[PDB]
């Protein structure tokens, strides 16, 4: 399970500091592999696509968000795991394996309006997933149909959506088409 | 075994947060990825295959039967008992229907090719009647077992009270006089007495209405077949006390206005039956037989026909009120209890290496303890999804989210 | 019928009798016929074979024991077929009793037989009852539901029948 030094940090925090993280990255500076180190997956047959920038938004620790972006770790890194499949296809949690998809769904709002609106390398939403599901269609996966699940899920479909006719104003996203022809309405039907 | 609820509840979830007592706790954290976490309960005395005593046999044998059904669905027993019947469970109960109504075929087949002849009929001596022999090997091979799978159990476990006689308190009388009777049976038949075919056949009418058994581990026929006791003892020896205070009275009271032969006269035990007759329709009213008092006796026949007809209403109406729905809910209580004993009387009669084999939950590695040895239960996982409280980052065992 | 077998009466009738009770699936058109017929689906696919499991123990049960209580021919015997008759002859009112036919033991014949009376009609009353709480307390609801995927069926079976420039009007 191919981890490195930088994502052992980041599943181990403790008032969401573990304070060897930015001098980490200074040694790294020193060597220099940056867009290797950073980016670097995991080679497990469980984990496959699963990096540093992953697991920063997964602990909900927006501020080394921010430091991996600014180094320009892999914004649309899929996860192309086994955990990360669909509950049908032996995983626990589907998402949309991409980096704003991870941040879209597990109600996120301030990494969905930082890594869309950066100075550095953008996420730009139309982006599709290894089997289709945009930032759309992923918030579809997981809407589970209880009360505060369809709470966040309705109102962060509309800032998906609205932001996405505000950046590009000639394409709907809800046009996209997931690779079983299927769009995000369909797929909620 | 007891029956307290709150307390058990308590226990069998409690997750003591501090750390420097976490090896009290028996509901830990494995791991958690957003919104989904991995709730490790801890079954230390509730599945001890064997060489301890355990909650789940006190909770579905030796509890209390108020709240026996409320307390097998806490938090991991009423997934124990699936991931129990997911096994071993559900499987080696059906084999057990298609031997014991096997059993009953053979047992059948013996009864239906015997030659009934004054003293045993023995001399079989050809190639037909071996078969009517070693049948009745079989026969006798499911008499003296019943016997002994009835009473060594009856004694030691499963405690033989009166309150437990829809949750295998019935079944545990019946498979007895079917064990009775067919010893009974044999001996006679062995010895030379003739009513060695009447004995046996009451072991024919017992036994294929005593393999109504099999239908629990269903809920779909086996809540039905809790109607079928509870309609014939609750409301059948309640309605058959009123409808005998009226064929106690008009039957006595009709062939009272009846000439006593000086149809003429004592016939009694036909005139019983010939007023039953005319309440279901085959009837024929020769009765009258120009009776002393015919417009007397017409009015009180008109009569009982009206009130037969109400009883019979009203056993229909007390069906639906002391019965259903009210007992509907508590059909589905009382199957779990029959459902659950099921599940354990299979898992109480294997042997214990193989009881260790088919063990539920996984060994883990779950704390450091006191003196800094490793900490290892035989915890069984619940997965679980919340999307509210996001603040699932707690003191995880693995750091890994995923069952590698 | 196209071959020269004459058995193509046995296999007609048997379609004869589908062909009407197929016309079961136009009471989907209205709600108080479609509801209804949903109802004589749940009354046969769940509460008629569990009726039929257990009354295919009573029947397999004390006839194949009345048929112990009967001279082995020396009617006289090989007719079990016939007291298959007899039984169900006896228990809804059109009965005889003449079936005893000198019993060996023949007292033994009446409270069997009579038992036979009395505990099938509680698996009548059973019928009448577990079915009374099982389903009308839920499937009044429910099956008003199914209907309705009954009848959205219908219609969107109707219009892909039809060419495209047909569903374009
Ligand atoms: C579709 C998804 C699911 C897929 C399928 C499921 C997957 C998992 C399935 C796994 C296998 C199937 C599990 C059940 C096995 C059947 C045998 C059994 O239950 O007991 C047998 C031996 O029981 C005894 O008491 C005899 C003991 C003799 C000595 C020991 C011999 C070894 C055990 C046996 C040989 C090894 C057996 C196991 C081999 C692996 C028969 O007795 P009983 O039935 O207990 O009788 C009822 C007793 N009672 C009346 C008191 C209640
Ligand atoms: C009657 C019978 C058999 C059975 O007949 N099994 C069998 C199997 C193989 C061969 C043979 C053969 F051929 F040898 F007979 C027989 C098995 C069971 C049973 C027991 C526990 C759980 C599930 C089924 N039950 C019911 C016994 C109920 N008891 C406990 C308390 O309630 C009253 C008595």
């Amino acid at each position: 399970t191919g981890k490195t030094c930088l994502p052992k940090a980041l599943l181990n925090l403790s008032n969401g500091r573990n304070d060897t993280i930015p001098v980490l990255l200074d040694i790294a500076e020193r060597t220099g592999n940056m867009r290797e180190f950073i980016n670097s997956p995991f080679r497990d047959i469980y984990y496959r696509g699963q990096t540093a920038l992953h697991i920063a938004i997964e602990r909900r620790c927006k501020h080394y968000v921010e430091l991996l972006v600014a180094q320009g770790a892999d914004v649309h890194a899929q996860a192309r795991g086994r955990f990360f499949q669909p509950k049908d296809e032996g995983g626990y949690f589907y998402f949309g394996e991409l980096p704003l998809s991870l941040a879209a769904c597990t109600n996120q709002p301030h990494i969905v309006n930082y890594l869309t609106e950066n100075p550095h390398k953008k996420a730009d939403m139309r982006r599709q997933d290894s089997r289709g599901n945009t930032v759309l269609h992923a918030l579809v996966a997981i809407a589970d149909n209880t009360r505060e699940n369809t709470k966040f899920v309705t109102k962060m479909y509309d800032l998906l959506l609205l932001k996405c006719a505000r950046l590009f104003p000639d394409s709907n996203l809800e046009a996209v088409l997931n690779n079983d022809g299927l769009s995000p309405l369909m797929m909620a039907a | 075994k007891t029956g307290k609820i709150g307390i058990f509840q308590h226990i069998i979830r409690r997750e003591v947060t501090d750390e420097d007592t976490r090896h009290l706790s028996r509901k830990f954290k494995d791991w958690a990825y957003g919104p989904v976490y991995s709730s490790l309960y801890d079954l230390s005395s509730l599945d001890t295959c064997g060489e301890e005593a355990s909650v789940l046999e006190i909770l579905v044998y030796n509890s209390k039967i108020e709240n026996r059904h409320e307390m097998l669905a806490v938090e991991p027993i009423n997934e124990l008992l699936r991931d129990k019947w997911r096994k071993f469970g559900a499987v080696s109960f059906y084999i057990n229907v298609v031997s014991y109504l096997c059993a009953m075929v053979i047992f059948t087949l013996t009864a239906y090719y015997q030659p009934l002849e004054g003293t045993p009929p023995y001399p079989y001596r050809t190639t037909v009647d071996y078969l009517r022999l070693a049948g009745e090997v079989i026969t006798l091979f499911t008499g003296v077992l019943f016997f002994f799978t009835n009473i060594k159990d009856l004694f030691m476990k499963k405690c033989p009270g009166v309150n437990s006689l829809f949750i295998d308190g019935s079944f545990q009388l019946l498979y007895f006089i079917y064990s009775v009777l067919v010893i009974v049976s044999a001996a006679l038949y062995l010895a030379g007495i003739e009513a060695y075919l009447a004995v046996m056949v009451f072991a024919l009418v017992l036994g294929w209405m005593n393999a109504l058994y099999f239908t629990r581990g269903l809920k779909l026929t086996g809540t039905y077949s809790i109607m079928i006791q509870k309609i014939l003892f609750k409301d059948l020896f309640r309605f058959l006390l009123v409808y005998l205070l009226f064929m106690i009275g008009y039957a006595s009271a009709l062939v009272s206005l009846l000439n006593p032969c000086a149809r003429d006269s004592e016939t009694f035990s036909t005139f019983l039956l010939d007023l039953f007759k005319l309440t279901i329709g085959m009837g024929d009213l020769e009765m009258l037989s120009s009776t002393k008092y015919p417009v007397v006796f017409i009015i009180l026949l008109v009569t009982y026909i009206i009130l037969t007809f109400v009883l019979l209403l009203n056993m229909l109406i007390a069906l639906m009120g002391e019965t259903v729905g009210q007992v509907s809910k508590e059909s589905k209580h009382i199957w779990k209890l029959q459902w659950a004993t099921t599940i354990l009387d299979i898992e109480r009669s294997f042997p214990v290496f193989l009881r260790k084999a088919f063990r539920s939950g996984e060994m883990v590695t779950v704390g450091k303890s006191s003196d800094g040895t490793p900490d290892r239960r035989w915890c069984f996982r619940v997965d679980e999804v919340n999307w509210s409280h996001w603040n699932q980052n707690l003191g995880i065992i693995n750091e890994d989210p995923g069952k590698n």
